[PDB]
């Protein structure tokens, strides 16, 4: 019987130190490992015979539904062509910005301008909406 | 083209009757029992744990199994693609192919004792009338078929899908041919070749899912696992 | 006395898939640690 | 823009008469089914106020005597209570693209 | 409670650039865009632009965008509209306004200045 | 012979959970898990006992 638990727990001391080397000096992008809500920071603590983790994670609430776009285009220009980097281009609901679109965290609701730092061109596609007037970028 | 995969998550949970096992009312051998009573206690307490622990892990399962919102699902889903796995409107026609492909004795709970009893065919064969000789008691699954069927649509429904950042909080929402379109470019495919070959790339999918129809056969591996879980477990018993 | 009652599925937020070159998203409003 | 216009360019109502407004548009503006339609009143000595939108036909400026009605390229205004102090001209607004335009409008009053 | 006050009237000369404000009231002012409108008749409006208060970011009828520009001075709360080369055509009444959504995504033209004038 | 087996389904039904929340609801790029040529979706339906 002993020898049997001592194999287990063997196997067991195998997964705290994976999870120290993933879940603990790491943010992690898997999801599965630590506790379910994304991931962020994590602790370990001492525990009789073992380890105690710890996890602190985020939980989504109140969730809305928008509209949005794949990507938006040059109608003058159909190689001008952009989509939004770690975030989404929506129809804009929000009373200071003057532009029909506006761009928005993945993680929460924020809407925002569109600029240069929260996009990237990427080659054409059907799907991407045609802007005849303006859109800054590209500027032309 | 495709593989496939079984993945054992249960043992069958039964319990035991520790004092018909041994002997049947007689009283000689009750009062004999008495003695080696507590070895019942250590049994019966250990099946129970046992017990308890595959119950666990169907709960913890099903937690990551769950998805906070889907798409609804409806016949012509995913355009093109053929997608045989959609349910009949249900579990699916794959599951149920797997269920007619293996050789497993008919089930309990509902009519259960009545088909041990003569109210019957004489030519029934089951170990499970044999289960109320023996004072074996199986144990239901907790999962509950109608909701796991509902539970593998809920995985369906977070198709198109896992692109377009982490997509742990935001949902998509779009055409199944496009997140697989998304797939493809994400594997340095060029987005030029995809668009020229839309219909060509649905028609070798199409081909490769067809395969699953020869796929219940004796030479899948997978499929031979899932039979032999199945035997593991009459085995036991018998 | 105890009472009979049905294990309780929770369903997730339906989300209607749309044609055409836009789509419906969702998107959380608050969040909790 | 898509160019509106709308009729009669003016009615003359008896107190408490039903009274309608038709407003078309040479191309729809529905987009993605938002409509985009508004509709707006104004008298003498006053601004402009906003009454109705296209999912609204209750607040957002007026009660709900003013039913706003139609997709796509045609719009109307019912109110089966017109009174004195509805006497005003009355205009079809499209938000659906910039320059953002609105229709030359008609004129309501009492007979 | 909400209020624009709308800058007094003025007979600028042809030929020479006019400008126009309003003082927003009731709410926090850097949380809209003001629309300005232009009242040629009394029988006809045109819309001449708009500016995010937030921001500064604009757009503008086209027939006016190489004829005006605006402005905006959040510490007192105001917004302005100048327009270069003023003609008897542009005789107008004028009006501030403030976006508004009653509607998911469909601008409101919300409260409105009393109106001004410029001949 | 019960307790042994049972801890094996534990074992089994832990790499189950991975597998849902790596190789089907994510593409992945690790080989390895999933089919081998490269990683596009998958899918998961119920079986006995698993």
């Amino acid at each position: 019987q002993q020898l049997v638990r001592s194999e287990s727990a063997a196997l067991s001391a195998q997964l705290a130190k994976d999870k120290v080397n993933e879940c603990v000096k790491a943010q992690s992008k898997r999801s599965g490992f630590c506790g379910q809500g994304t991931h962020i920071v994590s602790f370990v603590v001492n525990a009789p015979n073992g380890l105690y983790f710890m996890h602190v994670g985020y939980y989504p609430s109140n969730h809305i539904e928008v509209v949005s776009a794949y990507g938006l285009c040059d109608a003058a220009n159909p190689t001008n062509c952009i989509a939004p980097v770690n975030g989404y281009f929506i129809k804009t609901n929000n009373t200071r910005i003057v532009d029909e679109w506006s761009y928005t965290g993945s993680s929460f609701y924020a809407p925002e301008p569109i600029t240069s730092l929260n996009t990237k061109y990427v080659a054409p596609q059907v799907t991407y909406q045609n802007i005849s007037t303006n859109l800054p970028p590209p500027l032309l | 083209g495709v593989t496939q995969e079984y993945i054992q998550t249960t043992i069958q949970k039964v319990t035991v009757d520790c004092k018909q096992y041994v002997c049947n009312g007689f009283q000689k051998c009750e009062q004999l029992l008495r003695e080696y009573g507590q070895f019942c206690s250590k049994i019966n307490q250990a099946l129970h744990g046992a017990n308890l622990r595959q119950d666990d892990s169907v709960r913890n399962l099903f937690a990551s199994v769950k998805s906070s919102q889907s798409s609804p699902i409806i016949p012509g889903f995913g355009g093109d693609f053929n997608l045989t796995l959609l349910e009949p409107v249900a579990r699916s026609a794959i599951e149920d192919l797997l269920f007619d492909k293996v050789t497993i004795a008919d089930p309990g709970y509902m009519q259960g004792y009545d088909d041990c009893m003569q109210q019957g065919p004489a030519s029934a064969r089951d170990l499970i009338c044999a289960q109320y000789v023996a004072g074996y008691k199986v144990l239901p699954p907790l999962m509950d078929v109608n909701m796991e069927a509902a539970y593998t649509s809920s995985l369906l429904g977070s198709i198109a899908g896992v692109g377009w950042t982490a997509g742990l909080s935001s949902f998509a929402a779009i055409p199944f041919a496009q997140s697989i379109f998304y797939r493809l470019n994400g594997v340095g495919i060029t987005q030029q070749v995809l668009s020229e070959n839309q219909k060509l790339i649905a028609n070798k999918f199409n081909q490769a899912l067809g395969a699953m129809q020869t796929g219940f056969t004796t030479t899948n591996e997978a499929f031979h696992k899932v039979q032999d879980a199945v035997n593991n477990n009459a085995q036991a018993l018998s | 006395e105890m009472r009979l009652a049905s294990i309780a599925f929770n369903h997730p937020i339906q989300v209607d898939q749309l044609n055409s070159s836009y789509f419906k998203l969702s998107i959380p409003t608050n969040f909790s640690f | 823009d898509i160019v509106l216009t709308q009729s009669p360019a003016s009615l003359a109502v008896s107190l408490g008469q039903r009274a309608t407004i038709s407003c078309r548009a040479s191309e729809s503006v529905d987009n993605y089914g938002i409509s985009f339609m508004n509709w707006f009143q104004q008298k003498p000595g006053q601004p402009p106020k906003l009454l109705i939108s296209a999912t609204s036909n209750q607040g957002s400026g007026v009660p709900a005597r003013f039913i706003g009605s139609g997709s796509g390229t045609d719009f109307s205004l019912n109110i089966h209570p017109v009174e004195e102090d509805d006497t005003a001209m009355y205009f079809c607004q499209q938000s659906k693209e910039v320059p953002r335009t609105f229709g030359g409008g008609t004129k309501l009053e009492i007979k | 409670q909400v209020q624009l006050q709308q800058s007094g009237p003025e007979l600028v000369r042809p030929g020479v650039s006019v400008k126009i404000s309003c003082k927003g009231s009731g709410y926090t002012f850097t949380d809209y865009a003001i629309h300005w409108v232009k009242q040629s008749h009394a029988k006809s409006l045109e819309w001449i632009g708009v500016f995010s208060t937030y921001y500064g970011n604009t757009n503008y009828n086209q027939k006016f965008k190489g004829r005006a520009t605006m402005t905006v001075d959040k510490s007192s709360s105001t917004a302005y509209m100048e327009l270069a080369r003023l003609t008897s055509e542009d005789s107008a009444i004028y009006y501030c306004a403030r976006k508004s959504y009653y509607v998911d995504y469909v601008d409101a033209m919300d409260y409105w200045g009393q109106g001004t004038s410029v001949t």
